[PDB]
RNA sequence: CUUGCUUCUUUGCUGACGAGUGGCGGACGGGUGAGUAAUGUCUGGGAAACUGCCUGAUGGAGGGGGAUAACUACUGGAAACGGUAGCUAAUACCGCAUAACGUCGCAAGACCAAAGAGGGGGACCUUCGGGCCUCUUGCCAUCGGAUGUGCCCAGAUGGGAUUAGCUAGUAGGUGGGGUAACGGCUCACCUAGGCGACGAUCCCUAGCUGGUCUGAGAGGAUGACCAGCCACACUGGAACUGAGACACGGUCCAGACUCCUACGGGAGGCAGCAGUGGGGAAUAUUGCACAAUGGGCGCAAGCCUGAUGCAGCCAUGCCGCGUGUAUGAAGAAGGCCUUCGGGUUGUAAAGUACUUUCAGCGGGGAGGAAGGGAGUAAAGUUAAUACCUUUGCUCAUUGACGUUACCCGCAGAAGAAGCACCGGCUAACUCCGUGCCAGCAGCCGCGGUAAUACGGAGGGUGCAAGCGUUAAUCGGAAUUACUGGG
């Protein structure tokens, strides 16, 4: 299911920075970002129309650790819904539970996070989740119990924390290790910079 | 004085083992007819016995067969003989003999076939106590030779009984003479000839030993019994030597001590799997050790090779060789199971001693020809039906990566017990022989971890599947075999 | 016999039960002629544990339907003065 | 087959003489009246159909007769002895 | 002989219970779609009907008789399985009395039935068999309600015209019989009608439907699992019991196939659950229990249930989790390429610091459990504080799953990643080896000594406990055009 490989060849496949290796470290100049994917990768490619859809959807994907069948669930969840596809697909993207423990610092990476959940550490309104596809609804309290809290790991890796954005829909307590959920992010507050249309035109074939 | 011990000391094992054409089949058929109720097969009598119920277990005579009897005249506590005159001691009965010296069965012998020629009594017991360097104490003699035999005189017994001819197909009884020096019986018998009868068993009592009971547990003075086995009349005094001579069925040995027949944890582990006539299922046999223990109907086996609670609530019973229906029964007895290729040779059952025996006997045989596949349709029926003969301890099929070719292991010769086993309800295909030559010994070995892995790896054209997912190597000839000595392969090893 | 009984729906290891009007010699979860109420025995102290409609039930006494034994003890723990 | 229940085989056996037994004299009797309507006579057929009403009615109260199909034999023979006189 | 300690023959006198008579169930539950093109199914109406078990109302339940199994004596057969001669009971059978809004009839009139059991007891009466009083339950007759079933009509429900005539109980009518009931359903007579180009008769195929997949929709294939109906129970025919069968685990006869025989004759029908042979590419365990539901019987306790509730196997399909995370340049070793400068594999690996989902082990531990049994109290019932119904209340409790879900603790990154593709369609590049050969390929198409296509290596791409191929349906295909072509 998971990846468990080279996380920083995907950025530099690429190109942006999927913040897969975020870490403690700011960011790292180490791979020869942009000029290097692979063997051969001074080549410039022809870069088609099915070329940039396939990119960003695997992009999108790399991002938010989303395999394929999984996300076209999602992507079948966000077309029955109401508004427009594209909004909610990242809505869903977003009511994952990894991605919440993430956004409140409680790890470094997404996949530090993944695991923080998976190891029964972290527990909203009071039950325990495993699962990292976890649907977050409006209005939770997500925290980490007693037995797991502070040794260490959720500490320097929250000190990232104080070097993010620190997004307005959620709030984390940062003496309790204690995050609110709140209201569903706009489209025009997660990261500025990745195309849902691609996607769409993908999924739409 | 409870009735569970009284009827373990009622159940009791004879199986029968002798030379080629000596007369199991005959002498079995006849105990048949004494409780109302060559040679490829084996048959489990238990029976309808009036005072004991004595269990008989067969097995075929030869030295390309018998690899039964090696690892069931372990199930058996006593030991039937049967020499023919003409035949005498020969190298079938001193291999019995190396068998049965191993763990001191109690053994009573029985001279058969006394419609035809038989040699002096004298020359027969010397040849028995030279060529065995073992005593003898007899009972009998009857009278003179080759067709003369018409009596019996009994010594601990004091009981003189005539013959008569042509009893084979029914029941019948002769009249009794009490007396020994009766002239009644001289006349009737003919005086002469009961006079010789009468020195020769004065030069028995003044040339051998007597009976003993402790000494009998060992078998250092093992009796003899005359008699014919078609002629319906020296077998029936053979049933009250059975009831009184041989003991309790005795403990056997684990990895930490002796069972006793008082104990729970049933301890009938399988001896063979039988050579299986298919009406319309296999089920595989279960011949079992069940000396400890009183069967229950809705009991829960654990199979503890695997460690697993096996529910099994049916059992056979074999009453008159028929495989009755389901039926419980007395300890000291032999069941017959129904398994699935499950349950392979020697696995050990118990209710939680997670202990081994002491058997497994018999290991390897030659290498014979081959399956080729004569109307090559419907191969799944060897793919299947002889790897289920593959468990047996005569066949072991040996599959080569080739796909074509499949050997047939023989340990015998005569592979025409798989020949005709091949025209059953799951057996279609003929595969007449021809001459093939592979050497010897496919020598079974599977080494310890991260080492035979290169040793498949550098000649991997070289192996061979076999019946139980084994890679013995190749044996093609002994300098092979020398090469995969020099190959160093250390080796937990185990013979199968 | 017409006669008023459960029909065991639902998952393996998740019982939920139906409530339903049916003749004796129908299957369990066969023909039926109205469902009225449900019953799950798992439901915990939440929002909704068993719904009955009594006025068809009393419409179906009148007519002769037999009560089975859960049935009735759904009839007492859905008491007229409780 | 065998089977416990074959108990209901040979009582049914011990029913097809003796109900059919009965229906065989009942179905005489009402033969019985048709010789009246073969004779003319109608003294001898309202005898007649006194003689086969109350069996008739008892075969209808036994289970035998679903009491339908009496009432049409007594309806019909009833119109014909009423036609004939 | 420890004289009330133990041994022990009779004894249905009790609790209960093989076999037998009888009542009910066996027509439900379960399996398959062989047959069937309308005798079937769906949609919608209708009358000339039935309806045990459920229930409402109104009455009766009186008085007698004869057989029989089981049981005895003899006897036939190897068995299966009886026969002869006697005895006996019933809620088994059969008469007699008696009826009404019931049946027939225009009416007068005629006819039609049963069965009693179990619990408790005051007075009286006991030939001491018990009547008698009360409660519960069962029976008969009628009117009904509901349920299910039977019957009729219209429409709809595949192809073939290289199937154009079909039909003689055929079409209609009268009369008799028969069905719970209309009915050529069946017989006697009379006429020549009846179907049909808006596909009659014949052939092939097919269970039908709600539904499934695909498709924006209209449509197309399918209808396997869930559910309703129909049909079938080795093949065909036939009746009986029973309210309901012209009958899966009922009967007989005729035929095919296995088995026994003492050869006189019998037993059998897994298109039940399991399991086997054969077929085929292809499909499971000869498992646990009525713990819960439902069905059958019983007042109830209790009994059966291969339906069911589960357990085992199969990645067959879907879903989720893990196989580590953070840091870590000498940008190490090895592989590949090279313009031999260097790049790539590659933060990948080694090292350091944490953590342990899921597996292994050791302990707690719900919920699926309602009921039912014993005892007590109160209210009904009744002469009755006795019996019985109902409701609180006290006690002992009812789990195959189950070494349960779930929770805690131990140890150690420790046990857990593969499959296809890389010319275009369509995501991704080189090197080496042959050389229109070896070979690949869904289409265009490569390989003829410089192959981004074959094989091998490196690298990348895509999907993930699944990945490719094959087989089928739909869309794209407006290339069957009614929407939507000439
Ligand atoms: N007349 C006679 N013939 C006998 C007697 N015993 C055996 N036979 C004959 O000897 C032969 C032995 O036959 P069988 O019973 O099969 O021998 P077996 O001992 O079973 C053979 P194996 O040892 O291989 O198991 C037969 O031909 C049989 O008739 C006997 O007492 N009398």
């Amino acid at each position: 299911a998971r990846y468990l490989g080279p996380k920083l060849k995907l950025s530099r496949r690429e190109g942006t920075d999927l913040f897969l290796k975020s870490g403690v470290r700011a960011i790292d100049t180490k791979c020869k970002i942009e000029q290097a994917p692979g063997q051969h990768g001074a080549r410039k490619p022809r870069l088609s129309d099915y070329g940039v859809q396939l990119r960003e959807k695997q992009k999108v994907r790399r991002i938010y650790g989303v395999l394929e069948r999984q996300f076209r669930n999602y992507y079948k969840e966000a077309a029955r819904l109401k508004g427009n596809t594209g909004e909610n697909l990242l809505a869903l993207l977003e009511g994952r539970l990894d991605n919440v423990v993430y956004r409140m610092g409680f790890g470094a990476t997404r996949a530090e996070a993944r695991q923080l959940v998976s190891h029964k550490a972290i527990m909203v309104n009071g039950r325990v989740v495993n699962i990292a596809s976890y649907q977050v609804s409006p209005n939770d309290v997500v925290s980490i119990r007693e037995k797991a809290k502070k040794q260490s790991r959720v500490k320097a890796a929250l000190e990232l924390a104080e070097q993010r954005e620190k997004p307005t829909w959620l709030e984390v307590d940062a003496g309790k290790m204690e995050g609110t959920f709140k209201r569903k992010p706009e489209r025009s507050d997660l990261s500025a910079d990745i195309n849902e249309h691609l996607i769409v035109e993908l999924y739409s074939k | 004085l409870s009735p569970y011990l009284q009827e373990v000391a009622k159940r009791r094992t004879f199986a029968i083992i002798s030379h080629p054409d000596a007369g199991k089949t005959t002498i079995t058929e006849k105990v048949l007819l004494f409780g109302q109720a060559i040679s490829i097969t084996t048959s489990v009598m238990q029976f309808p016995y009036h005072d004991c119920l004595v269990n008989l277990l067969d097995t075929p005579g030869h030295e390309d067969f018998s690899e039964d009897t090696y690892r069931t005249l372990t199930a058996v506590d006593c030991c039937l003989m049967v020499i023919d005159a003409a035949k005498g001691v020969e190298d079938r009965t001193r291999k019995l003999m190396e068998v049965t010296r191993l763990r001191d069965t109690p053994i009573l012998t029985f001279m058969n076939k006394l419609d035809r020629d038989i040699r002096d009594p004298m020359e027969l017991l010397d040849e028995v106590e030279n060529e065995l360097k073992i005593g003898c104490a007899p009972i009998t003699w009857p009278i003179g030779c080759g067709k003369l035999f018409k009596g019996v005189y009994h010594l601990y017994k004091d009981e003189t009984y005539l013959y008569q001819s042509g009893k084979g197909h029914t029941i019948q009884e002769v009249r009794i003479v009490k007396g020994l020096n009766n002239p009644d019986l001289d006349a009737a018998v003919g005086e002469d000839l009961a006079q010789q009868l009468r020195d020769e068993l004065e030069l028995v009592k003044g040339a051998s030993n007597e009976f003993d009971k402790e000494l009998f547990l060992a078998g250092e003075i093992t009796p003899v019994f005359f008699g014919t086995a078609l002629g319906n009349f020296g077998v029936d005094h053979m049933l009250d030597g059975l009831v009184e001579w041989a003991p309790a069925p005795m403990p056997r040995q684990t990895d930490t001590r002796t069972v006793e027949a008082s104990e729970d944890k049933f301890t009938g582990f399988v001896f063979k799997i039988q050579a299986n006539m298919d009406p319309k299922h296999r089920d595989r046999v279960a011949f079992m050790r069940v000396v400890s223990g009183k069967y229950e109907k809705g009991m829960k086996l654990r199979q503890v090779r695997t460690a697993k609670d096996v529910v099994i609530s049916d059992a056979l019973t074999f009453m008159a060789g028929d495989r009755s229906h389901v039926e419980e029964a007395y300890p000291g007895d032999i069941l017959g199971l129904h398994n699935h290729g499950t349950i392979q040779i020697g696995d050990t059952f118990t209710q939680g001693e997670m202990m081994k025996f002491t058997g497994i006997p018999n290991f390897a045989p030659e290498l014979f020809r081959r399956i080729r596949l004569k109307d090559p349709l419907k191969q799944k029926q060897l793919l299947k039906g002889l790897v289920q003969l593959s468990e047996e301890g005569a066949v072991q099929v040996f599959r080569p990566i080739s796909n074509n070719d499949l050997i047939v292991g023989a340990v015998g010769v005569l592979q025409f017990d798989v020949v005709v086993a091949r025209l059953k309800s799951e057996y279609n295909v003929e595969a007449v022989y021809e001459s093939v030559n592979v050497a010897t010994a496919r020598w079974v070995e599977c080494a310890d971890a991260k080492k035979f892995e290169e040793f498949k790896r550098k000649n991997e054209s070289q192996l061979a599947l076999d019946g139980g997912d084994n890679l013995a190597y190749i044996a093609t000839s002994m300098v092979n075999l020398r090469l995969a000595q020099e190959r160093y392969p250390d080796v937990q090893f185990h013979q199968t | 016999m017409v006669t008023i009984r459960l029909a065991r729906h639902g998952a393996k290891k998740r019982p939920f039960y139906q409530v339903v009007v049916a003749d004796s010699r129908n299957a369990r979860n066969g023909r039926f002629i109205e469902r009225v109420g449900f019953f799950n025995p798992i439901a915990s102290e939440k929002e909704e544990g068993t719904r009955l409609d009594l006025d068809r039930i009393a419409h179906w006494v009148g007519q002769g339907a037999t009560i089975s034994d859960r049935v009735a003890a759904l009839i007492k723990e859905v008491n007229k003065a409780a | 087959n065998i089977k416990s229940a074959k108990k209901r085989a040979i009582q049914s056996e011990k029913a097809r003489k003796h109900n059919a037994s009965r229906r065989s004299m009942m179905r005489t009797f009402i033969k019985k009246v048709y010789a009246a309507i073969e004779a003319g006579d109608k003294a001898a057929a309202q005898k007649a159909f006194n003689e086969m009403q109350p069996i008739v009615d008892r075969q209808a109260a036994k289970g035998l007769i679903h009491k339908n199909k009496a009432a049409r034999h007594k309806a019909n023979l009833t119109a014909q002895i009423n036609k004939l006189a």
